[PDB]
């Protein structure tokens, strides 16, 4: 599925407006248009046909759960100001060695916002 | 206008049957000795001597389950002819219950059924109720869809079916039924709602607080579920939703016709006192992986398409906002090429409570038909176990000695592993 | 002597009929049985644009109500009004049509629209001078979109100089109703922009809107949605009805309307909604008509007319009012805005003013507005459609009652380049 | 009754104890739903 | 009504034509105007 | 015909403005449902600078009550005069900043920016000939200073050549409200430098140090407090509302007053404020409000002017006195005086009469005076902004939204620039 | 609007939590059922309790709080206790075996295998809240669940909900004194991994508030109860102007933006000035300026560290009753003319006020007064840096010959975790040194 925005009426469904507070699913704010035939691009029976390029990822939809999910998780939010340089590689380092975590469907949507003293 | 004709076959066909029939003569007026002290028409038919008679055949092959129905407390409601009996049962084989026992007494449930037929104005069309497991709700009920088709045509078929469960079964023999009728009823069947008894055991135990509950706790609430499919044919609804707008709106390909089920306000009548049971509250609890009536995770798939059967107390917009919440959730995922999604209904009458029942009364539900890719690992560990015993030929001789060639194996097992590549292929991308 | 004739199909149809005609019962003083009980004499003159008189003053109207199953008209019948309309004038069959366009279009809508032609014909047979036919419709279900373009497909090759103006429910952006509702929406969208004159786009989500941030209702209903549709039907056909100093019809509207013929879809509004307790707040005058009806939170459509340029806007006043006040504000609204009016038309307003308030009111007015931004509608439609159709998602259900492959074809075509005109006529210098 | 509204000419009820206000601004399935208050800070009927 | 909500079939086929075949039916239980 | 459309935000703008519209009503003979039932045709001749329209003989305010948390406005809607408020006009959110500025200004403001610019812009266009805005807010809040300053902005990009007052409560010398309040401060007067017509600084010290040593109240609340800023709300916009022997509007104040346009920050006064039991004691005439005027203790702004020279003087009078005696002691003052008054203006005071007191007393006056002995109010918050800033105090609350440094460093050197630029004229 | 979703963990956070959610229902009109006594309007009269209670269809109000632990015993009074109508019983969790002590039982162990269910129970009344200003966390660093499943709890929390903002009150080891042997590896290890998660963390022990009711309060001996029953008169007066009228408000974002300037410190230290005893307020006039002083003495304080030992960095006061906003300026701008106090050198603004109208409630058979005006307070100083080198050297001194070590490592943990975690905490010793120095 894709969300979509009611032009005028947006703000009754934003997220946090339905009682919803946490990561929520993005919206679509731009609608792109096309015309003519739309090529059919599977066959009888839900095929994917052979030619078509599938996609790299995973059949089933990648949900982390607690057994799965890594040891020593990294924060959500991770400001780098006012840290010596070494500590924030070290928090970035963190940050980047665990992209299965980052990739999951409930997965942690981080903040790297600024720069480190030098 | 507007009629149901059930079909139930099978100890847990008959079962059922008495606790989906002691609601609908409660629903409305009707006394269990059909006396009513006119919505009725689309499960009962009105005698010239005012005694209401159901429209429903109960078909068994063994007399120890419908001669209690001759004898308890509906024995005066039931017409002598709407409840068929063998001598000898099916015994857990596919084969008995197909070729040698069921073809003696599929010549006249078919005369019966040709009876009801021809006194419905408008028939919307069937509904079986059957157990994979068994041997005549598996043999026999392959051989009812099998003649349906050619006798009737294009009538809508609906089908409610006991699933084998994940890890407790009665019988020893089931993954080789489970196999040999999905095998021959694929190109014959509608849609198959399915629950099994092991989900329905882990609700009656956490959300009513039925420790060890019995079948009979679990024959009402599938009864809950069956009445609300059929409640917009009945009572005066905003949103009606026939018994067409289900094989239309569920089943995107001929091969794929399994949808899930999910009833979501069932609690007790001690904890309706403490929670407010809103539109929104009941809308989020069927897309909950803990309120399935299957054991499987639709977190692990993707949807693929859904169908919501509001019923009670319930106002358009309640049902907008709520829809909106859960299409804005990562957790519920679609697949690729379903961009709309779902489908709404909306019922005024709200549910009635059962003498002796055990839900609270309530006054808004949800009935939720969802179809997942997620219900692979169904078959694909349903798989592994008809591998497992046929590798080195278990139990064949009491299949092949009895009317039945042994390449039915060998083709009811290559078929099916295509079904496995067939949930496969379509929620890959593009 | 200028009759409108009344087709309602599906169960959306039928309900927003049923409200429609307990409005104008209400507006023209017709009791629940059928005798009329007003006050004035202005109610009773031109009654038979809608009303068929029958012997001992009983008024009957000019409906025709169309369904696959009676499922729906049990609860037409058994509501408050539902003793007005005749027992002929409901046609419906044996099964249902099951959200399935075919099923609506072919095989089971095949054997029903003689029988709506028989009625129709019928009744149009009995009009002195007839104008034409409102058809009321979803294009989401299968009795409404499949045999409701059936019927306005054998209606306008037979009677075809009359007017034929539809109100159809497209399908909202956030929540659709019926998994398969794009395939439905596309098939019918491609029949009615060759085979309608006017086309009114009505959207539940921006019903919903309107009944809480203006008219604050805690808890509205389809009783009430069903409300606003009426309230703006019945809104553009006064002058028909009641006196004025500056009459239109629908005629006269289409005309100052459409500029090109594949060009007649329309954004509704309605402009004195005001809310329960704030009604103390608010002066009810012309310029609190103006800057109600074109507010863009106030369409019926979900489609923002600031993405895009208005063609042309109609607005309909009731009401005794002042003609310098009237055209002071709609070319006042022209000229403060000046991104969202194209050039190549100078004036773009055409304004009509009918006399007689709604029963409780002292002035009223209605907007009809012809954009190039309900284009979005169409791309919105259109890329689900090729989502869905690209993979045959649900498709073999369609294809086995005899559709053609290419059909979807030369609809997603059809629209594309429509969706292309709107465009080019955004664009254009 | 007939003081002017200037700073000395308004007394403090020392006896209140009540002090809570009245939840006329509330949200309604996402829409802001204003309400009338009926009662002042306190319960003090307005 | 305003607790039971039948629905009474007031239309349908007798003698294979269309009729009003109920011509003294209640309403949604109550009566109509023809009591 | 000259109307003037108010604005209020945050918890010290929605208990500035609540007193306001009481005195005002009562001024105008409006009672808590809204109806007038006034003692004369004064009362309602020139009532629309303030008041729109109702159904049925009745006024409602122009206020455009802003907040970024309602709980300030529950109790302000559960007072006297909380039902005379359209209650469209509230503007409201659900979390608020937490004193920061940068979640008021960038992060939660500006989410709620589009909604009270719908508010301000269906009234500015339902006036006949717009005068100009106000604001009542404080710098160093979250709300007053954060969003309030993006209200400004983004209508001075709208409305270009109206008027545009501020009635800040700049910070105060002693003890301060909130820990983080010169980054605040700093922040804020950069934004107030180029961006607004007039600006008038309030310190609630110098609140507290009249209705201690002057009025004699032991115990003096907000109330009182918020009293006295709307008995000089009212003093400058009189002479729109009540007729004069000789007239100022806003726009004549603000011509009289600027003779640079980087120099719009004064300081306000209200003169026949009098003690307790000292009212039988006092004379009644035209040279004793001439006195508490221009006594260097009583300003509303904590800085006293004897350290510096008045760039220019205003005065507004409220009665039936005389035009000789009037101009009488402004030849009076500057001649005595003429230390603290600067050479290259030859008559600094402007002056104004207007002729209806008000209630219950016989004559009235209020001030505005334009200083050097105002730039000693930002530097003292420059100190404090670069001593708590070389350090980084406080910073990853603020940078943590997405901030730079080197804008940090342009408001203090906008505002070094201005204290260097009114320090010129000394 | 409004809402707050309380936590409670552990032993000490259930005991906490029947002292507070007591205060909460007498403050409020709530009965032990339940019910109000009837409303006696029309409608809905008062809405003020929506921060803490909830309210069903039929007129009955629900905590919106979790209570959590690992040993059934404690919470099997809650349940069949006095108050047990009022909670609904799905929001108290408990295991089956506890986590004696252990941080690794807590955290790796028995932790991770109750993480998931409470982390589904916080949704549902975090899904219930219009406007949530953020959760409340009680525990106790000695024991296991309060210091290693507790610390779990922070952690899965920053993932879910990103930047939300997490308090935490904490039961601080005391420095003479102890429950326990095995608390300096619970303590040291549960604040090296709380310490980018957690945004505030107020801090009181056990000793100090021994030393209040004991002294200012004439009762001696002093049980749980009576220290219990402070600190609902805390929690109460951070959250009532969050519920009752107030002349400024503060919410509970404002604490950490005026007291935490630097992300590895975010330790404030609680204080409550008028506790004081039935004979001894018939003679004391309690002003404004009378209990503002009584925040800052060393006496009573709530930590047993002396403020004089190190900078103040900031304040918070909290001021409660029939009190007047100018003699609360007339109080704080005496304070900063002592030289007994001293204020940190690049902090020149310093405090942070509240002025509330609600006095505080009187608890039937409680310990206190009926006071007319009150003062809180947490502040953040210098002289916490006093208190790590009390617990950096009882953690060296059994982790040099490695006593206890083999109760973390086979249960679940490895071995590296120790020695990085008290070299974790050799920075913040450091780091709490140089701003503790004066900007030459």
């Amino acid at each position: 599925a894709t969300n979509y925005s009611a032009n005028q009426y947006e703000k009754a469904y934003l997220p946090t407006y339905l009682q919803n507070w946490s990561p929520a699913r993005p919206t679509k704010e731009k609608i792109a248009a096309h015309e003519g035939y739309t090529q059919i691009i599977a066959n009888d029976r839900g095929h994917l046909l052979p030619s078509v390029p599938r996609s790299k990822a995973s059949p089933w939809g990648s949900f982390m759960g607690t057994w799965q999910m890594p040891l020593k998780i990294p924060p959500a939010k991770v400001t780098l100001t006012a840290r010596t340089t070494t500590a924030a590689d070290n928090l970035t380092k963190w940050i980047h060695k665990n992209p299965d975590l980052l990739n999951a469907c409930n997965g942690l949507r981080p903040e790297i916002s600024g720069k480190p003293f030098d | 206008m507007r009629e149901c004709i059930s079909i139930h076959v099978g100890q847990a066909g008959v079962q059922i049957g008495n606790a989906c029939w002691e609601l609908y003569c409660l629903e409305h007026g009707i006394q269990p000795d059909g006396q009513m002290p006119d919505s009725f028409n689309t499960f009962f038919s009105e005698t010239g001597a005012g005694k209401h008679v159901p429209r429903a055949v109960f078909v068994d092959l063994e007399p120890t389950v419908i001669d209690e129905v001759r004898t308890g407390t509906y024995r005066q409601l039931f017409h002598p002819e709407q409840l068929i009996t063998g001598k000898e049962d099916a015994a857990n084989n596919y084969a008995r219950g197909h070729y040698t026992i069921g073809k003696e007494i599929i010549d006249l449930v078919l005369d019966r059924i040709r009876k009801l037929a021809d006194q419905c104005t408008g028939l919307q069309g069937f509904l079986v109720f059957h157990s994979f497991g068994g041997g005549t709700g598996s043999g026999f009920t392959s051989l009812l869809m099998e003649r349906l088709s050619v006798d009737y045509g294009k009538k809508s078929k609906l089908e409610f079916s006991i699933y084998p469960a994940p890890q407790v079964s009665t019988a020893v023999v089931e993954p080789y039924n489970s196999i040999l009728t999905t095998h021959t009823t694929l190109e014959h069947s509608d849609c198959a709602f399915m629950v099994d008894n092991e989900a329905i055991y882990d609700i009656c135990r956490r959300n009513l607080d039925i420790e060890r509950p019995t079948y009979t706790n679990l024959n009402r609430l599938i009864g809950q579920i069956v009445s609300s499919i059929t409640a917009s044919l009945r009572f005066d609804g905003a949103l009606n939703v026939d018994l067409t707008e289900f094989q239309t709106n569920l089943v995107p390909y001929p091969r794929i016709h399994f949808p899930l089920a999910t009833y979501a306000p069932v609690i007790s009548a001690e904890k309706a006192y403490h929670e407010q049971l809103s539109v929104a509250e009941i809308t989020n609890a069927c897309f909950e992986p803990a309120n399935q009536m299957v054991k499987c995770d639709p977190r692990h798939g993707k949807y693929m398409a859904c169908c919501l059967l509001y019923r009670g107390d319930v106002v358009p917009k309640d049902v907008n906002a709520a829809i909106a919440t859960i299409k804005t959730k990562r957790t519920i995922q679609f697949v690729d090429w379903c961009p709309t999604g779902f489908k709404v209904g909306i019922n005024y009458q709200p549910p009635t409570v059962v003498p002796g029942g055990d839900l609270a009364k309530v006054q808004r539900a949800v009935c939720m038909l969802s179809n997942t890719t997620a219900i692979a690992e169904a078959w694909a560990r349903l798989d592994h176990k008809f591998d497992l015993m046929y590798a080195k030929r278990a139990f064949v001789h009491w299949y092949v000695g009895e009317g039945m060639e042994e390449g039915e194996f060998s083709e009811a097992r290559e078929d099916m592993a295509a079904l496995e590549k067939d949930y496969e292929e379509v929620g890959v991308d593009s | 002597m200028r009759e409108i004739v009344h087709l309602q199909a599906g169960q959306c149809g039928n309900q927003i009929g049923a409200k429609f005609w307990e409005v104008i019962s209400d507006e023209h003083g017709i009791d629940p049985t059928g005798t009329y009980h007003g006050d004035s004499d202005l109610q009773l003159e031109r009654i038979n644009v809608y009303y068929n008189e029958a012997t001992g003053g009983k008024y009957v109207p000019r409906a025709v109500l169309v369904d696959l199953e009676p499922g729906t008209m049990d609860s037409v019948r058994s509501g408050p009004f539902g003793q007005i309309f005749r027992p002929d004038n409901f046609v419906f069959g044996q099964s249902g049509a099951g959200n399935n366009w075919a099923k609506g279009h072919y095989t089971e809508g095949a054997e029903l629209v003689d029988s709506v032609l028989d009625v129709v014909r019928k009744e149009a047979e009995s009009c002195d001078c007839l104008q034409g036919f409102q058809l009321t419709h979803s294009l989401g279900g299968g009795t409404g979109s499949g045999m409701g373009t059936l019927l306005i497909s054998k209606i306008r090759e037979e009677y075809p100089d009359r007017i034929m103006n539809t109100f159809s429910v497209v399908p909202s952006p956030k929540v659709s109703d019926t998994v398969v509702e794009p395939y439905n929406a596309t098939l019918s969208v491609h029949q009615l922009v060759e085979n309608t004159d006017e086309t009114y786009c009505i959207d539940n989500e921006a019903l919903y809107d309107i009944c809480f941030r203006t008219l604050k209702l805690t808890t509205p209903t389809y009783g009430d949605l069903n409300h606003l549709v009426s309230a703006t039907m019945s809104g553009v056909t006064t002058c028909l009805r009641f006196p004025g100093q500056l009459n239109a019809d629908l005629r006269k509207l289409a005309v100052n309307m459409v500029p090109f013929p594949r060009l007649h879809f329309f954004m509704p509004g309605f402009a004195p909604l005001t809310s329960r307790g704030s009604q103390q707040y608010r002066a009810l005058t012309v310029p609190e008509l103006t800057q109600q009806m074109f507010d863009a939170k106030n369409m019926m459509a979900a489609c923002d007319p600031r993405h895009g340029r208005y063609l042309t806007v109609a607005a309909v006043f009731r009401g005794r009012m002042s003609m310098k006040e009237v055209d002071e504000q709609m070319l006042n609204v022209q000229n403060k805005n000046s991104s969202y009016f194209v050039e190549w038309i100078p004036n773009n307003v055409k304004t009509a003013v009918c006399d007689i308030p709604p029963r409780g009111l002292k002035m009223s007015a209605t907007f009809i507005g012809n954009s190039t931004a309900i284009q979005e509608l169409f791309k919105r439609i259109s890329e689900q459609f090729t989502a869905m159709f690209r993979r045959k998602a649900f498709l073999h259900w369609y294809t086995g009652e005899g559709m053609d492959e290419m059909e979807f074809t030369e609809a997603e075509s059809n629209m594309n380049d429509l969706v292309s005109e709107y465009q080019q006529y955004q664009d254009a210098t | 009754h007939g003081l002017p509204f200037l700073p000395g000419s308004s007394f403090t009820d020392s006896t209140k104890t009540a002090f809570h206000r009245s939840q006329t601004l509330n949200y309604r399935n996402g829409y802001a739903v204003v309400r009338r208050p009926t009662m002042g800070i306190g319960g003090d009927r307005l | 009504g305003k607790e039971r909500f039948h629905k009474s079939q007031h239309w349908g086929f007798c003698n294979n034509v269309r009729m009003l075949v109920s011509e003294n039916k209640p309403g949604v239980g109550g009566d109509l105007l023809y009591g």
